[PDB]
């Protein structure tokens, strides 16, 4: 069982006022990093303190703080009035960096849609249009093309829109089939399987893809859309070491070698 | 900061169309700074 | 139809907004939640944890070396031995740890920080140094003597190989800013002052011992510690799009 | 008493099943997030038959070749359960069983002497990734009982920062204070039960951060052991056996 | 402590009916400015008065009455499809000799947002574009162009709307390091320096700065922005001298020397 | 979705609306309000507060100078010293005076004003003087006899340095315009009335002492009064944006 | 007229949205429901044939 | 002039969010305006 | 998953305005999956 108790705090820690120490009892300053644990000498016990009644808050820093607000996740323009988005978190940097400082994690997600007509020359338009939003999940068939049957959406949820009204909007459940999303996996992706590039992505946090199109064909223009993805009701597990090294590539971690993380000084005497 | 008069009502079905948690707690960290067997009091010494 | 009059702001996409919104899967029943350990609920669980500073950051140290603070046997007297801003957010050792990192990922902090040192010579190697904090004023002290006189903690190599220095909170205002940036922001104002490290006697070897040693460098948050404003880490970065 | 004053003795005995492991320099032992390995309860369970629970005859200690701490030692680690994949009867179970679910007891030893230097981290990864190339050597990816040494130290084989490891469950051994390292790990993972041939849940990794060096014509050859007990483990899924 | 209290009214003071006084003991109407106190002579013992039930408000001049209306901040035109706005009251006169009544205070602030499509010669065109404020704290990095990644905004706090769309506004809080905004302060920028440029400036006071773009690329025109912002909860101290002489400078309180203030008339005889 | 019908004013910005928006930062925790001397909860706080009134604003005067009254040891009997009009919103030299500022800043006030006068000459110089008040109705009085007929108090320079006479609230209506402007609005409609000083007596000195002394003049608002519909100050201006 | 302010999504067709909306037949009257052998709530229960 | 019938609910989270404060009152000025150790009564002579 | 604080208020006059219904159980299969008339118990055989 759990030997460690996790008791709650709104506040950081007051400080109460300390007097002089000469003793061979109590050395708090003394300890010993081996053990794994971080030391517990308080202010009170290194110098002389006075009474602060310490009101700071700690919400900026809970994870639906941290994680609750939107980041682009998907940007792309329309091929012959349709593309097609496997849903993932690996192409845009900043939202993938955080997610990573978690090992797993539940919640649901606001996804938030930005759309506008360009023309090929990739200057913007005053030029509202309908445009769809489908949901396929895994196994569903994903349309070939801008009119193709499987926009009739029966089933897969779909969102339809118009580049004149505000952004698209919709919430998602938690729905891996895992009991919390990975943002690391030390395993492979089938039995019988070892090559690289199967290894390190864990299949359940792909849960389809959106495919987009205007309703209606344009003439030489093109749809741009931005997709903004938003953490609610977040509850993390395991910390994890922060990225310290530039991402290469979408689906893998992989990175470049290298022998320093901040730039060097003259010498360690000079700050 | 945090208001006290806060209106909480939720106007959809599932749990997922909710806005944002409002507790934002921290709690003792223990679990991860000293995930020791035996105790080490600040006072002594950590070896002996 | 009940009369309403919508305001500005209506239509607005805000990052940081906050409401209720139609769910795609409304009737959606999500798997259990299960017993995994570890749990966080506020990074200021994380940053409370210490990690090695990136002390040594200098040419001649590649890789893990630029972690090893360098102490030898000397022959001469009150020399020093290593020095460096507190400040937890601004570029240099400290932005690589994990105070660091997630001090990056916000605007302002307050609060005491843990600086813990691990001597690492042979069971035989003697030596007893002092680590002092110097408030912000002036410039980074120049000899032992001038360190003396601001906070610190003499230490004494043996059985217990560690020892902590907490550069207490001391600051003008409840918070400071995270960085130091000048030129556009005039935040030199915030600077939090200089740790530094001198030889309060030597350090003493056997007979054909290593003469060289090392010291590593923990830093934490104590628990009057907290941040404010989050803003993206400048670290995390790309050129393109990624495939 | 060792509990009155407010300590942790050197000493320790680590007894599980038919292996006693001791040690006389011990700094403490770590319990990861300060959970011990707990069976899997009735609400959190999915797979409907009857669990093995093989006991003492998986539940022990098992030894793995040792490793030389060279010059230019950059350190090793071991995948879990990887690493005994094929070891006694917990490799036997794993091999049978489609599911797997257990924690662990690990212990590092590597001793030297008063006249030696040096400093190892040895720290418990959870979904630790072998990621510093394009495509991943099965070969590292899932090293067995001899290990893998380590080629990106600095970068811990992730692309992240070697001294944050320490968020993760670990200790040091550090030759002046200690010659042993322990820590006792819980299962971690998003899921109930896993596959114990096809991920591996934690990676025990033990890296030099301090160079090994000692007075002049002091003992040269140091080597370091990693011992391993499987401990509250159990098996859904029987079948014939299979392996990665 | 405090030796003068400050009970609170909701109402101007009543003239109470009084009479004729013929003594040697009561002198209301003798002063002496020399101690620093305004004078205390009521009307009532100046002259005779009548009784006057006075119900007059004093609203008006409360703080936040007085504060609690929204004035130009910035206006500018993006370049290159972007401007960065350096977050600070000085570059518009009206609010910011408002700002200067009080020595510190502590409010919240309402900001809005009013953007229009300009073309070259500076004409306002029927053009509907999206747009994004981004909220960039001190230390965080600055986009170099139109379509850098900080515009990904996973933790800066962004607003996108468009020009279509009613004026963009967000609320917020007090932000100051400080306990109170400063609106003077008689100190340095830091320590080590004592030339001019760092003087009178409290940088507690500056808290990043905005940086807009048009989401997508316009064609030959420019995004034309005004910003507005309005003081709520107001909480004041310390009362100022009003500015008395135009302002020359967006950072600093330097003015030009003047030998009066009001117009001269021919004779101090005649009103 | 609950029926409604937006109404005109729909998507307008009032500059002094006042609704509720969503927070750029919802979750922030501001620095504690801490105990600081001085707070103001009302600007009528400040205008009570007395201030130099600008009154020798003549062609001769420069800088401080224009604070002074001047007065001087007569050969002549009941001479006028100066005269100004009462209204605190006008130009003149009641506009640099904190009321005056404040007044601008309106449109509208109401109330009595506290007008006192500080003698500066020598202890040994002595004298009479007679302030009057004028209702509006006609121009201001042509000599003291007129003046006289007024509101008036009669100051004796002694030990007690100064004097204040009260311009009690006496209007038609319950509140005055603050400007006179005429050509458009026809203003001159709300002037308040005059203030005038005259020797009571005479200014009289030692032997070779100065002739010349001075009285500073202070203006004040009193508790009775109250200013209504906030306006952009017309001494705040500028001719491009600033750097 | 209560203020309000209008959020991203509005005028949005989510295919799996659950509104109220104004009836065609305001005032209709269906016919009664009537008893009819193997009423299905569940879909599961079709599987489990 | 003000209602006595105004509708006080805060809709979001964050104070900041809140509209303005409605209280407008005045002190009493003293503070500022006799901000004096010794009292001097209105009907006696200011210094003696 | 559903909320347990969900505000059902209908706003129009027909039931065939109002939203989806909130119920969603299931019910034995029995009707389909075993529509016999002679009970046939899991532990006996089938037909005797
Ligand atoms: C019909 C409206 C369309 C709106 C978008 C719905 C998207 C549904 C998919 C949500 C899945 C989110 C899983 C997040 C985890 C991915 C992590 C990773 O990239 O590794
Ligand atoms: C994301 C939406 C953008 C909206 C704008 C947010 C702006 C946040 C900054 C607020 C800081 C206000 C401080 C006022 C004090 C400045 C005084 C001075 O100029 O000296
Ligand atoms: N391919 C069609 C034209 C496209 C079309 O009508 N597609 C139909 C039936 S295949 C559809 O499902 N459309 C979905 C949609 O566009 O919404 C043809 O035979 O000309
Ligand atoms: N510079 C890019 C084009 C711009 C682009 O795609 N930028 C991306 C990744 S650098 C981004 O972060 N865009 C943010 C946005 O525009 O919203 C290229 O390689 O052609
Ligand atoms: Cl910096
Ligand atoms: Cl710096
Ligand atoms: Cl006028
Ligand atoms: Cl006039
Ligand atoms: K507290
Ligand atoms: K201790
Ligand atoms: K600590
Ligand atoms: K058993
Ligand atoms: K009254
Ligand atoms: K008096
Ligand atoms: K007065
Ligand atoms: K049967």
């Amino acid at each position: 069982g759990q030997v460690i108790k996790s008791a709650v705090r709104s506040t950081v820690e007051n400080t109460v006022q300390s007097t002089h120490s000469i003793t061979t009892e109590a050395t708090p300053a003394l300890q010993a990093a081996e053990t794994g644990a971080t030391s517990n000498a308080s202010d009170e016990s290194m110098i002389e303190t006075r009474n602060v009644v310490n009101t700071h808050g700690v919400a900026e820093t809970s994870l639906e703080a941290f994680y609750g607000r939107a980041g682009l996740v998907a940007m792309f323009s329309t091929d012959g009035g349709i593309y097609r988005w496997y849903i993932n978190f690996g192409e845009y940097v900043q939202l993938r960096a955080k997610l990573e400082l978690l090992t797993y994690a539940r919640f649901d997600m606001e996804f938030t849609i930005v759309a506008q007509v360009v023309n090929a020359q990739s200057k913007v338009q005053d030029f509202n249009v309908d445009y769809q939003v489908m949901f396929v999940p895994p196994g569903a068939s994903v349309p070939e093309n801008q009119d193709s049957y499987q926009w009739q959406s029966s089933c897969n949820p779909s969102v339809i829109s118009n580049t004149g009204l505000p952004p698209a909007r919709v919430s998602v459940p938690f729905m891996s089939s895992a009991n919390a999303y990975s943002f690391s996996y030390d395993g492979y992706t089938q039995f019988g399987d070892t090559s690289g590039s199967s290894y390190g992505i864990v299949p359940s946090n792909y849960l389809g893809m959106l495919v987009v199109r205007t309703c209606e064909d344009l003439d030489g223009t093109r749809l741009r859309v931005r997709v903004y993805a938003k953490p609610k009701h977040v509850k993390g597990w395991i910390p994890r070491s922060p990225r310290m090294t530039p991402y290469k590539s979408r689906y893998t971690g992989v990175y470049t070698d290298t022998t320093k993380f901040c730039a060097n000084r003259a010498r360690i005497t000079t700050a | 900061g945090s208001n006290i008069h806060y209106t909480n009502i939720n106007y959809y079905e599932n749990a997922a169309s909710n806005s944002l948690n409002k507790q934002d707690f921290t709690q003792d960290p223990e679990k991860f700074t000293r995930p020791v067997v035996d105790v080490m009091k600040e006072a002594a010494v950590p070896l002996k | 139809g009940i009369p309403t009059l919508y305001t500005p702001g209506s239509g607005q996409f805000l990052t940081t907004d906050d409401f209720q919104t139609p769910c795609m899967l409304p009737k959606f029943q999500p798997t259990p939640v299960i017993d995994i350990p570890g749990e966080v609920k506020n990074f200021l669980e994380v940053v409370q944890v210490e990690s090695l500073v990136e002390i040594n950051n200098v040419e001649s140290a590649e890789g893990v070396a630029r972690y090893r603070i360098p102490l030898n046997v000397q022959d001469a007297m009150d020399g020093q031995i290593m020095a460096l801003r507190v400040d937890p957010g601004i570029d240099g050792p400290m932005q690589s740890t994990l105070l660091g990192v997630f001090t990056r990922y916000y605007a302002q902090w307050s609060g005491s920080l843990d600086f813990t040192f691990m001597f690492c010579g042979t069971f035989m190697t003697t030596g007893k140094v002092i680590i002092a904090y110097t408030p912000p004023g002036g410039d980074q002290p120049t000899n032992r003597r001038q360190a003396m006189l601001g906070t610190h903690v003499v230490w004494d190599f043996g059985l217990q190989s560690s020892i902590t220095l907490v550069v207490p909170w001391i600051s003008s205002g409840h918070f400071r800013g995270t960085t130091l940036e000048n030129t556009i922001y005039k935040y030199r104002y915030y600077e939090a002052g200089y740790i530094t490290m001198w030889y309060q006697t030597n350090m003493v070897v056997p007979p054909n011992f290593p003469t060289t040693a090392s010291i590593l460098m923990f830093v934490a948050a104590q628990p009057n510690f907290s941040l404010r404003i989050l803003k993206d880490r400048p670290d995390i970065s790309q050129e393109g799009a990624l495939q | 008493s060792a509990e009155a004053c407010g300590y942790s003795d050197r000493v320790a005995q680590l007894t599980l099943g038919n292996s006693t492991i001791t040690t006389q320099e011990a700094a403490n032992i770590v319990v990861g997030y300060g959970r011990w390995p707990t069976s899997l309860r009735d609400t959190d369970a999915t797979a409907v038959d009857k669990p093995t629970q093989p006991g003492v005859s998986a539940e022990r200690f098992y030894t793995l070749p040792s490793v030389q701490w060279t010059n230019s030692f950059k350190g090793h680690y071991w995948k879990l359960p990887d690493a005994l994949s094929e070891l006694g009867l917990f490799g036997q179970n794993l091999q049978f069983h489609y599911l797997y679910r257990g924690g662990w007891v690990i212990h590092v030893q590597c001793n030297a002497t008063k006249f030696h230097q040096g400093t190892l981290l040895v720290v418990a990864t959870p979904e630790h990734k072998i990621q510093s190339a394009e495509s991943p050597a099965f070969a590292r990816t899932n090293p067995g009982e001899q290990g893998a040494a380590y080629q990106f130290p600095f970068t811990f084989e992730d692309g992240t920062a070697l001294g944050n490891a320490l968020i993760y469950p670990h200790q040091w051994v550090n030759l002046r204070t200690n010659n042993s390292a322990t820590l006792v790990l819980p299962y971690v993972n998003a899921l109930p039960m896993d596959s114990g041939i096809r991920h591996n849940n934690w990676t025990l990794s033990v890296i030099p951060i301090v160079p090994l060096e000692y007075a002049a014509g002091a003992t040269t050859y140091v080597p370091i052991t990693v011992t391993i007990a499987p401990m509250c483990t159990e098996y859904n899924g029987l079948r014939a056996a299979v392996t990665q």
